């Protein structure tokens, strides 16, 4: 029994040590929330001690519908968007809306009409450039209202330092999905 | 344009051929001449032991051919490799990109290889006769994120891509030996001969078709799915292999045969296909669905042969030993467990 | 194999108007979700349109709206484009598109290269 | 005829205490049962719960051989009250430690940035003793009444001011988090509903005490009583069933019994 | 892009000029291939749990 005792020996301490490298490292792990943004890539930073370990899309295809179902564990999916890029966007933003997996992960967005006349139509609730960045930030509300999930809500922002607005947006999203973790939501 | 519309439709007319010929060989269906045989019955595989220690969900396995190892990936960044005897991880690694879609392990036993959305191909050693583990090279030939990697030995490594492109790597030099193109899609999975020297992969364009090695064509192409091919496994003989699919089908098809030989399905079942793969003899289609649980198929008789439903979440990539003593199913809750 | 093969189009004169129909080949027409795609001339793919998997709820481009409509036949296992006063600046080659997935709600594709699920394209031309 | 009311009052209200915490060890048994067995609904806020559960199952078992049982022996009856004291104690303190850890999780500390789990540990645990050995031996000492203690209008904050002052703290916590609540719905796109579902939702960690607190007196003191008595089993259904979590892993894994068992059947 | 269509063909026509055999011929032989070793295959025949080694 002298070499099975010696291989479990071996596995005694080589199971203990790594089970306690992988205790050290799980409360650092948790420690980070990872945001996803599209629009040497990864990059984790600090925000108030806040650990964010963030992936750009960049190296990636115009094929989106495989690589994006390994962000289920992500916390926000960013969009960096402009102006057709307008209506294409909306056809993404709608793709990712209604997708099986990604119903529980919410959408943050930015901005950084010869199409629409629809654009015309609208009343505001450059004032050329107001109601066109409203009508877009309606538009976008629109397929949110129109579907009508409840569990994850489309976070618009704009410019004109956005690292604490996204900061301080994610703690919203902390603050829904931990509030609603207790049923009152 | 003429000459270039004619010339299509020239190709036209003898893949018009080419659907002629697979008539031509469609003369009798594998469940008439199998019909008259006696199915295995309700087989029960209980879970012998569950390896816990995971932080997030486990993207990848691979067996070792001494049957006893198996190395798993993960979401977190660490892909672990266990003991399934002792329950005890033998190694950890900490990779450099948290997110892996894959991992193999060597047939030698002495390399283990990590591929992930980095676009990077790596390769970590375990021989290390001084001490730790290492990176030995890492590989950088797609513009593309890596799907599933294979060994051929110690030497000369296969990947898949997201890239378009199988391609063939050598760990001395770290180039591309070959570049199998001919797809148009994300190369989602393939598997190798059991004699080693060819290969078929999948894809998105329901097509999963065969590659030989040394000479870097497309043999023959399969199409007979309905949307994008997630994973496939290679019949043990030699001769076929299962695909699974997205319509929530399986289908063996024959290299010879060319065509396909059944149709693995239900009405109730409307979910997504993520890894199949079949056991030593081959009598078994071990399907891993969306709806937590992996069927057990019949190869000849196209019934569920099991139900096997130990799973919290979702699976990933399940895995047959090849002396065939058990059957380990990853999946997306942290927990792999292991079945006979 | 699916295969996608799409009559009609040709030439229209600035406000004519014109039908295309796609023809659906290979794959259970009666699951999936369809939808059009434009390639403007020297420019990106644009989505147009889309329907349900009953046919029941239909989207549109706001430049297309109103004056396009598409109707499926899954008997007839076929999808149905109309224009009404149609547009000179309307000059494209419009692809019939299917999404790649059974029993959904979105889609992934208006990728210009290598999408699989498509047709060739009617080179829907607007004369002078 | 007054003891006669006393007699209806007294025994009704005996065997509502006896079905009261009886009932509420059943459903909250099975409650404890189920999180001690789903080790993939245990989570951080579930070890909170299950300490919370199991100060229910001592306190409403400690209570029960109490009422059961009682003038036999002052040793028996003396300690076995400063067990039964130092248990409700440390059930309202935890009860409060419950509301400091959902107040500091979801508005204070909303980064989860460690389980700081110790130190609620030690405010559960080991603060709620020092009140009742200082109450027990020291008014031990000044000997009122050893078994019962019954009738002490006044000292007796040296146990009960802690506690009502604890909840009062809860109480204000509590404000607190209709106040997040509220404008966190009202940007949603003011909800009474909402808030009236929540406001009857929340407040079994232990508002009621601080809110609500002859005839008037009877039906007043029926309302408390059916609400302190049916408390774990209020706590068990609405923070056990309604749980979107639990009631899919038990149909998860009801259904994967029911299959595994069909297999079984043949 | 309307040159790179035409190399499509010769692989297609590699595809062509392919030896079949009927799926009598190949199912027969998948037939005798699960059969043959079913004896050996330790899933749809258990072990015995005192040398199965995952008990």
């Amino acid at each position: 029994t002298e070499d099975q005792r010696n291989e479990e020996k071996a596995q005694r301490e080589a199971n203990k040590k790594i089970e306690k490298q992988l205790q050290k490292d799980k409360q650092v792990y948790r420690a980070t929330h990872r945001l996803l943004l599209l629009g040497i890539f990864e990059t984790k930073f600090q925000v108030d001690k806040v650990n964010f370990h963030m992936f750009d899309v960049g190296g990636q295809r115009d094929e989106r519908r495989k690589w994006i179902q390994c962000f289920n564990d992500v916390t926000a999916i960013i969009f960096v968007v402009a102006s057709n890029r307008l209506q294409e966007a909306l056809n993404l933003f709608k793709s990712i809306w209604n997708n099986r997996w990604l119903r529980t992960i919410s959408v943050i967005l930015f901005l950084n009409e010869d199409y629409f006349p629809e654009f015309a139509r609208y009343t505001t609730p450059d004032p050329r450039v107001t109601r066109a960045k409203y009508f877009i930030r309606d538009e976008f509300l629109r397929i949110s209202t129109a579907s009508g999930d409840g569990r994850h809500y489309c976070y618009p922002h704009f410019t004109c330092e956005n690292i604490r607005r996204v900061f301080n947006d994610c703690r919203d999203i902390i603050q829904r999905m931990h509030l609603r973790q207790y049923e009152l939501l | 344009q003429s000459e270039l519309d004619q010339l299509r439709q020239e190709a036209e007319q003898l893949k018009n051929q080419i659907r002629d010929a697979r008539k031509a060989c469609a003369d009798a269906t594998l469940s008439q001449i199998t019909n008259n045989i006696d199915p295995v019955g309700r087989i029960q595989m209980r879970t012998r032991r569950t390896l816990r220690g995971h932080l997030a969900k486990i993207y990848a396995m691979h067996w070792g051919t001494d049957s006893r190892l198996l190395v798993s990936a993960s979401q977190d960044g660490k892909l672990i490799i266990w003991d399934s005897y002792t329950t005890n991880k033998v190694h950890a690694i900490p990779l450099r990109s948290s997110w892996v879609m894959t991992c193999a392990y060597a047939p030698s036993g002495n390399y283990v290889a990590c591929g992930g959305l980095d676009n990077i191909c790596s390769i970590y050693n375990l021989k290390t006769r001084e001490g730790n583990v290492r990176v030995s090279r890492e590989l950088a030939g797609h513009t593309g994120y890596l799907s599933c990697c294979r060994f051929l030995d110690d030497n000369q490594i296969v990947t898949s891509s997201g890239d378009t492109t199988c391609a063939l790597w050598d760990i001395e030099t770290g180039q591309q030996t070959t570049t199998f193109t001919g797809h148009t899609g994300d190369v989602m999975s393939l598997s190798l001969a059991p004699d080693t020297r060819l290969f078929v992969s999948g894809a998105c364009d329901a097509s999963a078709k065969l590659w030989d090695v040394r000479e870097g064509m497309c043999r023959q192409t399969f199409t007979g799915h309905e949307s994008d091919i997630n994973a496939i496994c290679f019949f043990p003989n030699g001769n076929a292999f299962a695909t699974g699919s997205d319509d929530a089908t399986c289908r063996l098809f024959d290299l010879r045969a060319d065509q396909e030989l059944m149709t693995y399905s239900h009405d109730n079942i409307i979910c997504g296909i993520t890894s199949v793969s079949f056991s030593k003899s081959g009598r078994l289609l071990l399907a891993g669905y969306d709806d937590f649980n992996c069927n057990v198929w019949d190869a000849l008789k196209a019934d569920r042969a099991g139900v096997l439903a130990g799973h919290d979440n979702r699976v990933s990539c399940l895995g047959v030993t090849d002396d065939g003593m058990a059957v380990a199913t990853g999946s997306w809750d942290s927990f792999l467990k292991i079945w006979n | 194999q699916v295969q996608l093969q799409e009559s009609g189009g040709g030439l229209v004169q600035p406000g004519g108007s014109l039908r295309l129909s796609c023809a659906a080949s290979g794959f259970t027409f009666s699951n999936y979700k369809m939808n059009w795609v434009r390639q403007a001339p020297g420019k990106g793919l644009e989505w147009v349109s889309d329907i349900s998997q009953s046919g029941a709820s239909i989207s549109y481009t706001g430049s297309v709206k109103g004056r396009f409509t598409i109707s499926r036949d899954n008997a007839k296992n076929t999808l149905y484009l109309q224009m009404n006063s149609l547009k000179p600046e309307d000059t494209a080659v419009y692809y019939c598109a299917r999404c790649p997935a059974p029993f959904t709600r979105d889609c992934f594709d208006v990728t210009s290269t290598t999408y699989a699920y498509r047709g060739q394209g009617t080179q829907v031309t607007v004369s002078s | 005829a007054f003891t006669p009311e006393k007699l209806k009052n007294a025994y009704v209200l005996y065997y509502l205490a006896i079905v009261g915490h009886s009932l509420s060890i059943f459903t909250l048994v099975i409650s404890l049962g189920i999180f001690v067995f789903f080790r993939s609904l245990g989570c951080q806020r579930v070890t909170l719960h299950k300490n919370m559960f199991l100060t229910y199952i001592l306190n409403s078992m400690i209570i029960i051989i109490h009422l059961v049982e009682v003038r036999r022996d002052p040793v028996s009856c003396k300690i076995l009250h400063f067990f039964h004291q130092y248990m409700m104690a440390c059930n309202y303190f935890w009860m409060l430690c419950e509301g400091i850890y959902l107040h500091t999780l979801i508005v204070v500390a909303v980064f989860t940035e460690k389980q700081r789990l110790r130190w609620y540990y030690l405010l559960g645990w080991g603060f709620p003793l020092v009140p009742t050995t200082i109450h027990a031996i020291t008014r031990a000492v000044y000997f009122n009444d050893n078994c019962w203690l019954s009738v002490e209008t006044h000292l007796l904050y040296i146990i009960h001011g802690p506690v009502m002052a604890a909840l009062v703290v809860n109480f204000f916590f509590l404000l607190n988090i209709v106040r997040v609540l509220v404008t966190k719905m009202r940007e949603t796109h003011m909800y009474l509903k909402a808030v009236k579902a929540t406001m009857i939702l929340v407040p079994l960690l232990g508002i009621q005490f601080v809110v609500f607190p002859k005839m008037l007196g009877k039906i007043y003191d029926y309302v408390m009583h059916s609400l302190i008595h049916f408390q774990g089993f209020f706590v068990a259904t609405i923070y056990c069933f309604c749980n979107n979590e639990v009631q899919t892993t038990v149909k998860r894994q009801w259904a994967q019994f029911k299959i595994q068992w069909n297999q079984r059947w043949g | 892009s309307i040159a790179q269509a035409r190399k499509l063909v010769e692989q297609l026509k590699m595809e062509a000029n392919i030896d079949r055999i009927k799926v009598s011929k190949a199912a027969a032989d998948l037939m005798a291939y699960c059969e043959a070793h079913a004896k050996e295959d330790p899933l749809l025949t258990p072990v015995p749990a005192s040398e199965n080694p995952f008990r």
